[PDB]
């Protein structure tokens, strides 16, 4: 429906808005005003119907959303970019049969070898850009035109923690099914079974195995054996928080001793373990939609016809778009029942955040300063550690 | 109001505003 | 001499829970004996056939 | 994971006490799901229908 | 507000054990109220009476 | 990439909304000296008169204030917040689990389980954000809180 | 477990000593010296329906 309401019709017109003084190269110099009404609107006071309306105030409410891992971060100095370690693979012992001639003691046995080379990291960039001339538009004070500066900055370096945890969750989710090849799966069958499979699985960390590692995809480690153990000051679970509040309010409350048993600790857990994504098939950007739907979240540098290699990632809900469906996978667990466990120090996650900021760009022919955000992460699984996921499959 | 790291770099000095120096030349 | 609980589970793969007691189904409220028993389903099943043979 | 008894209680007023546990009413003892169950007076209904269709 | 289990028990002779609860039977899973009633038991025979009603 | 890239302007973006007046509210009461000397029998409980029905006339405003206050919120409950920030329980016992999962659930990094795209440019893009479980307060009967305090805990 | 510190020769494998085929040989244990030996998984069923 429309409105016969001749300030209605005002504020429909927006010829005269200041946004048409700034598209085009010459404008209107001078402002003849108009007659403002507050009757028959939402703006009317009782004395004086004739004013434009008052905002009091603004407080950009602003939340700091921390990592939940950088004690993991340690801090290589950015130099080099492949880095790699390696074991020894076993020898079981043999039987003396001395029907063997002598001389097989000159024949030599060179030890074993797995390594695994890593390669380098990832740097991370992005931009904003604070106006002079369209922003204070709006701001009725100074101050909180600096607030508004400071909180944008303050976010800035928030979403960045919040980047890098949902997408350190996302890559051991994807190490977790894509890698880890069939033993160490174990199938539960309900929301409380696994709930008993995890410290079934717990105490499996710490029994001698060959198994339980991801040796077999090394260099050298292709064919034989590996055993580790764990200490249990170092496993590290993980899980949705659904799973560990049925933990917290079934087992350790309607149970009588728990004294020793609670293994609560070390259950780190999220939301869902999913809102991450990963390239197939290695398209390129075609349609406009696309990449407007790519500028909502900072993604500027993209335009049409940049391909995308497959090794990529998007880190928000982005398959919906018509050019992503069957090229673009969500790395999600499968059935909302999902429990790994491994050990710290199997993971490696390394930044460089020494020369964070850069110096500001001033661009006077626009009249904006622009800052820069750049650091250098890396992160890895070593497989050489005991790990075990617990599904539905 | 709030401060935290208020005074950065430039933009951040360009609202807090600067130099009232040069104005046009009859008064 | 104890009992549960579930609201869930609909008695197709659950392996070791408990024996003799209640298993409340997503539909049905079923009991776990040596084999599981579907109490309150049978007392509609019953309803149900004593309902069709009444012709 | 666990249970409850009445002996009293005959279901009609009953508000806030417990969800998937046994109330033992003072004829039918009834079973308390998200809407209470009549399973022993089910039990005596099915066969007093099933004496009445035996014509 | 409590329960109990047997799978023993064939309820001919129990004297004192509890009242409103589960005494699981060696074949019929019975539940002693005041009177000790037959659920899954009773579940079965009316199943049977059901299918022998239904010429 | 081409190195003309950094001349490239990427603006903030922010998500709004707007609140109107609120009601300024008004209460008034007369006292006599004339007749109402008829009705007593010293100046002292006249006196305690005249104060006790100045402080019921604040009383009254804090008893309308607070029960106004918890019917907006229920009001809000019912109109506002589309479905994806309700769940549902089904037993009384059962949202003893969910407020329990509900509440562990509101303290990770999440851009769900508030209702920015209500506003106004949060249609397109995220927010993320978190509760510190010293601001979170739940709101229910004095009921189910006689559910908790009797059942549960 | 205690049906191992009873005085029986049930529990014992004499027979298949080289003298000893047929005849029995009674003995017991002193809860310092029986140990079980199992796999994890219901190790962990004790560790939460048992205790």
């Amino acid at each position: 429906q429309s409105t016969k309401n001749e300030t209605a019709l005002l504020v429909a017109k927006s010829a005269k808005s200041a946004l048409q003084d700034f598209n085009h190269d010459y404008s209107k110099s001078w402002t003849f005003g108009d007659k403002w009404d507050n009757s028959n609107t939402m703006f009317e006071t009782f004395v004086n119907k004739y004013l434009f309306p008052k905002i009091n105030e603004t407080l950009l409410i602003d939340i700091a959303l921390g990592n939940r891992f950088n004690w993991l971060a340690k801090e290589q100095d950015f130099i080099g970019q492949y880095s790699e370690e390696y074991v020894i693979m076993d020898t079981v012992p043999i039987n003396m049969d001395l029907s063997k001639n002598e001389e097989l003691m000159l024949k030599r046995n060179y030890p074993r070898m797995a390594t695994k080379l890593y390669g380098n990291g990832i740097v991370k960039k992005q931009k904003f850009t604070l106006n002079n001339n369209d922003t204070r538009f709006n701001f009725q004070t100074l101050a909180d035109a600096t607030n508004y500066a400071l909180g944008v900055y303050k976010k800035k370096i928030s979403d960045i923690n919040v980047l890098e945890e949902k997408e350190m969750r996302a890559m051991l989710v994807d190490y977790s099914l894509n890698q880890l090849s069939e033993t160490n799966v174990r199938k539960a069958t309900s929301k409380e079974d696994l709930a008993s499979k995890v410290f079934e699985a717990i105490l499996n960390l710490q029994n001698n195995s060959a198994k339980y590692n991801e040796v077999h995809r090394a260099s050298g480690g292709a064919i034989g054996q590996y055993t580790t153990v764990s200490k249990l000051k170092d496993i590290v679970i993980l899980t949705t928080d659904s799973l560990k509040s049925y933990l917290l309010d079934t087992k350790i409350a309607n149970t009588f001793q728990i004294a020793g048993i609670d293994f609560t600790d070390h259950v780190i857990s999220f939301d869902d373990l999913g809102g991450v994504f990963k390239v197939t098939k290695e398209f390129k950007l075609q349609n406009q939609d696309s990449i407007d739907f790519l500028r909502a979240y900072g993604d500027y540098q993209s335009q049409l016809g940049d391909t995308i290699p497959v090794g990529a990632v998007f880190t928000y809900d982005v398959s919906k778009l018509k050019e992503f469906t069957g090229n673009v996978e969500e790395i999600k667990p499968k059935s909302d029942l999902y429990a790994f466990i491994l050990d710290i120090n199997s993971i490696k996650y390394k930044r460089y955040t020494k020369g964070m900021l850069k110096p500001p760009f001033h661009n006077p022919e626009f009249d904006e300063v622009t800052h820069w955000i750049h650091y250098y992460s890396f992160k890895a699984i070593s497989p050489f550690f005991n790990k075990i996921l617990i599904t539905d499959q | 109001m709030y401060e935290g790291n208020n005074m950065r770099s430039m933009m951040g000095t360009s609202y807090e505003d600067s130099r009232l120096n040069k104005r046009t030349e009859l008064n | 001499a104890a009992a549960a609980a579930a609201a869930a589970a609909a008695a197709a793969a659950a392996a070791a829970a408990a024996a003799a007691a209640a298993a409340a189904a997503a539909a049905a409220a079923a009991a776990a004996a040596a084999a599981a028993a579907a109490a309150a389903a049978a007392a509609a099943a019953a309803a149900a056939a004593a309902a069709a043979a009444a012709a």
